């Protein structure tokens, strides 16, 4: 009687921890290559934020209109995003990203400002909605006529709830320093901020910048996260972009970057720009960058696991 | 291979044990015969499927961004970060060429190992009624019937029923 | 003759590479889940700073008075403590409480300024001592009388040791634009630094903050490292307040932040806010962020690793 | 098991032989036996004692906080850091889950081994004088006496002197 | 016939699994001590900075003359090297270095700024030429009268080429508000700057600082990209440092720190401030900063890879 | 060992074998013998070989600095590069001494293997006219010559053709 083991025509090559291309009979991938093109979003309360950009779901450009009180599991960031209508930027802009994209969504708070003794309704013709408009979420805070002083003013908000306020304001700088006294008039322009936690200030810069929206006038945005309970005062004399609504964090969630469409049809938990990697292997060699729950990723193309015997054939 | 089977004083395989991984092949009058042992067969496939399991892993390990593809952020902050993640690249690409090379090892001496255990075992059926060829064959010095054959395949023959007469031969 | 191993009743279940859950003789652990809720601090030089925030040891509030010129190879950071008493905080405040907290302790030294036509004796109710006292390594300049001028002043301090100088400095936030006045005149006022390795200038920025401890004040904490035979220079105008002694740092020790007890009965080199880690074992499922010499985090809870061979009973 | 002994051919173990870890069971004239071998059991432990030593280990390489727990640091610093953190254990528990499931495996197969190596040694020390039963058991056919039994777990038993009488039976 | 295995008089002792300081026939290293003590630069252009610091490159301190348009695979910092000729520094100044570490050098573009009621030719006994001189690549603006006004100027430049162009400008520092009035005039002096990216601006802090190649005053040196096609304006009135040429990065190479000599005699990838580490060794117990291509550093000093069986002798 | 051979029932190894690693030594009637076995030698060689080609390796990934070793980056951010530096040091340390230790492991266990796979392929060229002595020596029973002796070196000594005359004795 004799005895032996199958083998096959042809084999899969394998490395070893002695040799290099050894045929085995049977072997299976490691290494997801395999993408697909979609968000894959079955299940999940998703929000693609278009033309919306992530920071301006706080202070309300157009764009933003349908985005300031958004609910979310899964927050998509476009490309042609944009957080702003009148040309300016975000100070410390990233971490509030990171900030907005795990909050679950945000809730909006009027924080009860009233204003005594300056103008509130400032526009532009980049922020367009009946006509020229502003922030939704902000105010633009003039001088009562055409030039004028600007009393220093004091406004405060105390955090009555249970979680963290974000707290949004703004700078304003002109194209001139003609321009600035027109909107607040003449002289050195301070504004000041403090909480439990928050030591800062800011002073204007009036000078011209490049053409950005058909404006030279930029305006800085800056933001705090304030505390239950805790309270934030604004000192300020012009120059100044007043928080409306304060905004607050809804739980948990995750965000991304895509340029990709949204299927519900599939499901996925790892994510990046050009898609969803649906995959039960340990490993990846798509995207280093992916996020969510996702495979390792190593430089390997292909890693074959041997799943039978050495193949001889006679 | 570890175990000295399977290429092995066994000098090859058979592209014909379409039935299982290991089996019996037998010569003797009544014409000629192949079959597949399962319990082994199985007790092989059943630690591969094991490992299979085991690497086939979901991290509930969630992470986010802390990168920006649309709007790069500081080049200080951000050289650190690449720095980090291609770090961790290397020991995962690592990790995972080791892994398969040392697990890919370890399947073929188990395969190896598995094959040694039941030729053995076939062995120590036959005691002296059968002596050792050496290419993974049995010399039967009392010419087993396919009766008998199905008696050592289905581990039911006889240790002292064939013996004189075989060991006579 | 026969011949066979042994076997038990009652095996320990493990993990294989290809199996799980198979049955040995014997296992034992290899992560450790056990913590010891006190800081383990037998053979150490301890200093439990309680109330004392770490930053204040450096400025000197009424809290920090025993921990001036501490020394030690441990030191435990309380939730209760303090940094300050007139309300204000550190620029740059975390790297700084990373170099103190392995500085092995600090060691005072007299800067030797000298004052001719400013006042130098500033005090608060906020910093209780006599009665209104204030920073003990600090001193509070101001105008000579309750209005006045600011002469603009040029202090400078060489570091004549062969390690690198601690300097502090303030600047002061006062509540109005009157109050600035008040204690230093009217005006633009300009704090500028510079040594062989630094360029920086303040400006301070009166207005109203939230009343802590009682007032609406601030004040700036800024700091840099002097090398030796390197110099400081001071240019300022009002709103400084000025290092007395600057501070050198002993030697080498770790810091941590726990709500544990110390205790001398027990060592141990691995450390959290809940107490001491004590364990052979190469792994820990307590707190990912242990500091000193510790077992690896790892995420499960419990890994046995076999100590004896599979166990079979008839 | 890797070496095919140890469930084996062997089809189970001794819950009494709590004297240790591999042994010698015997049936003669005189009654009844059990003793343990000492070299096989010690090496064994020896071996698994080895691995021991060398996991139970302590690390010289001190860390210190980069992170803040009364007051937290700044948000993009401290999404880098917990990032570097998360990614780090990821790893960890990568490295402790294969270290011991790998360590298991290699420790369950040299107890096999080990076996495997005492069978295969008193089988040389019984040339002809004895035959394999095949459940580990050596069918003595010369009627040891007691003495004859610890000769062969002393290791002295004779490789002639009972021969030809075991031969003609 | 007998058969055995080899053997020899003296073994290799190493370490398994289950044992230490076994006997082996034979073994081989893995981790590599043997360093190198020269810059293996054999097939690479390599610039050797000297006392040429890498940022000044940019600026053009007199030292770097001959390094103001360099090519390199390989760029060589020295701890002799300086910035800086009038004394100043760079803001956010390592993001510059590790940028021009690898930008395989730089190539100078004439912004073409032209004035029109000013100075232009400030100069220093710290910039030492032909006699006094200035930063090559900078211009030293001032009032055209030892007094004078600064009329508030307006300067842009587009990048018109497929690469982001390196922007600098500096602020200058005066050692008094005398000596900033006597060459930009009296007043607040403002410079803004802004693109379709950058948002920020800068005031003057005039003071008296440590003297440093014999000089009082200071320069900040700043910097931003300007992308392809995108717009930067210098909205100042003074106190400034214009750039007269922009930088583009030529392509691709590796920056290093070094106290050794180059050697294009040896080849290799894996260098440190002391050398050079050639080897095929998967680790290093060298120097844990090592850059370029390096086997992995490892705390072992060695580590044997058995290359036979058991050493048994009788 | 994990093959019970090489130390061993084997209890040592020759330092005059100096022609390869595994060998014959033959005692007879025209004097005394040693010579190497190629086979099985190089299949050993190739193995290692083959382990050692695979370590020593060349990583493609280029790093830079992120550090200032002339002037300091600003303390925070270099605590954070420092922590995640000795972070993967720690990582790199323990994925070496686990790599080599693994390995020789294994590479001593396969040379314990090779030998084994010899012997037992020897054993099966002498079927009954030779029997164990156990210390990896064979007691024939037939007197080979020296050209009986490299035919079982050589792989060609008969299975039958000493048979019955060895067998009577
Ligand atoms: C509240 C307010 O003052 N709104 C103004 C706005 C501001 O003055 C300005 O944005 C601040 O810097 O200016 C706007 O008109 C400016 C517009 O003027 C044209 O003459 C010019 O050709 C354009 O380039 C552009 O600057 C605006 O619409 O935003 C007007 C607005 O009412
Ligand atoms: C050196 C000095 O001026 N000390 C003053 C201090 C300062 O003026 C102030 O802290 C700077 O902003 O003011 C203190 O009294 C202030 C105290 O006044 C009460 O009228 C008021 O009701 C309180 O809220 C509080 O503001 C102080 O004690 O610190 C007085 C101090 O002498
Ligand atoms: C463009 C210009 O103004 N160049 C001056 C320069 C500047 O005024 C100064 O650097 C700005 O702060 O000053 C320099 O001379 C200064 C020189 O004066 C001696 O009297 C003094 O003893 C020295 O310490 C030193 O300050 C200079 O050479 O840089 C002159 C320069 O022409
Ligand atoms: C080959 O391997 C894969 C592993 O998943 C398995 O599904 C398949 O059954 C195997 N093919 C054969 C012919 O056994
Ligand atoms: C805030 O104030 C309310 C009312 O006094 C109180 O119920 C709540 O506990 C406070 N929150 C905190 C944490 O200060
Ligand atoms: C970081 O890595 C990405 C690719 O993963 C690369 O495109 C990017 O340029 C890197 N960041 C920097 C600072 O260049
Ligand atoms: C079980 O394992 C532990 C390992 O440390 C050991 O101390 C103990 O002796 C073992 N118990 C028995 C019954 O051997
Ligand atoms: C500082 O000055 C003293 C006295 O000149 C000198 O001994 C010392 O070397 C100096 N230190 C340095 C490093 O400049
Ligand atoms: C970092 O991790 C800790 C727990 O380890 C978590 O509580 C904290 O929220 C994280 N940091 C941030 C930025 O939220
Ligand atoms: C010892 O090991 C090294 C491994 O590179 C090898 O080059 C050398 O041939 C070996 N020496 C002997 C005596 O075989
Ligand atoms: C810059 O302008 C030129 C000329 O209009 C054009 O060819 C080029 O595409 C532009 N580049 C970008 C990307 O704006
Ligand atoms: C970082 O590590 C280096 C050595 O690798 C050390 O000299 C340096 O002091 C460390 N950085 C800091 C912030 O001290």
């Amino acid at each position: 009687i004799c005895l032996g083991h199958h083998a096959v025509s042809n084999g899969t090559k394998v490395n070893t921890l002695t040799e290099r291309g050894v045929e085995v009979v049977n072997a299976t991938e490691t290494v997801e290559r395999t993408n697909i093109p979609r968000i894959c979003s079955k299940g999940k309360r998703t929000v693609d934020l278009g033309q919306c950009g992530l920071l301006g779901t706080i202070t309300g450009p157009p764009q933003c209109d349908q985005f300031l009180e958004f609910s979310a599991d899964l927050i998509i960031e476009r490309r042609e995003g944009s957080d702003v209508c009148y040309p300016g930027k975000f100070v410390n802009e990233e971490a509030l990203r990171q900030i907005l994209r795990e909050s679950g969504g945000i809730d909006k708070e009027a924080m009860g400002f009233t204003y005594s003794g300056i103008r509130t309704n400032g526009a532009t013709s980049a922020c367009r909605r009946s006509g020229s408009s502003f922030y939704a979420e902000m105010k633009w805070l003039l001088s009562n006529t055409d030039n004028a002083a600007f009393p220093q003013m004091t406004k405060s908000y105390k955090n009555t709830r249970k979680s963290p306020a974000l707290i949004v304001w703004g700078i304003h700088h002109s194209v001139s320093t003609a321009e600035q006294t027109k909107l607040y008039g003449s002289g050195n322009k301070l504004v000041t901020v403090g909480s439990s936690n928050y030591q800062q200030s800011f002073v204007p810069s009036p000078g011209a910048r490049p053409q950005v929206n058909g404006l030279s006038g930029r305006i800085d945005f800056h933001w705090l996260m304030l505390n239950p309970n805790d309270t934030v005062t604004f000192s300020f004399n012009g120059a100044f972009i007043a928080p409306d609504r304060a905004s607050f964090l809804r739980g948990k969630s995750m965000g991304i970057q895509s340029g990709v469409q949204v299927d519900a049809n599939c499901e996925g938990d790892c994510y990046h720009s050009g898609g969803t990697i649906i995959s039960n292997l340990p490993f990846q060699n798509i995207d280093s960058r992916a996020v969510g729950k996702c495979p390792r990723y190593v430089k390997q193309r292909s890693l074959l696991l041997a799943t039978g015997m050495k193949n001889v054939p006679e | 291979g570890l175990f000295g089977a399977i290429a092995g004083f066994i000098e090859n395989g058979w592209e014909g044990l379409i039935d299982g991984w290991y089996g019996f092949r037998h010569q003797n009058a009544q014409g000629e015969g192949t079959a597949a042992d399962y319990k082994s067969t199985q007790s092989a496939i059943d630690q591969i499927t094991g490992k299979l399991n085991r690497l086939i892993e979901k991290t509930n390990q969630q992470f986010e961004l802390i990168d920006n593809e649309f709007n790069e952020v500081e080049k200080q902050i951000g050289n650190v970060i690449n720095w980090t993640r291609d770090s961790i690249t290397e020991v995962w690409s690592y990790n995972a060429e080791l892994l398969v090379a040392m697990e890919n090892q370890h399947t073929i001496d188990l395969a190896d190992s598995e094959m040694d255990k039941l030729y053995e075992r076939v062995k120590r059926q036959l005691r002296e009624n059968a002596e050792e060829d050496g290419t993974g064959c049995f010399e039967i010095f009392h010419k087993c019937d396919d009766d008998c054959m199905a008696s050592i395949r289905n581990n039911t023959y006889d240790h002292s029923k064939y013996r004189e007469e075989a060991m006579q031969n």
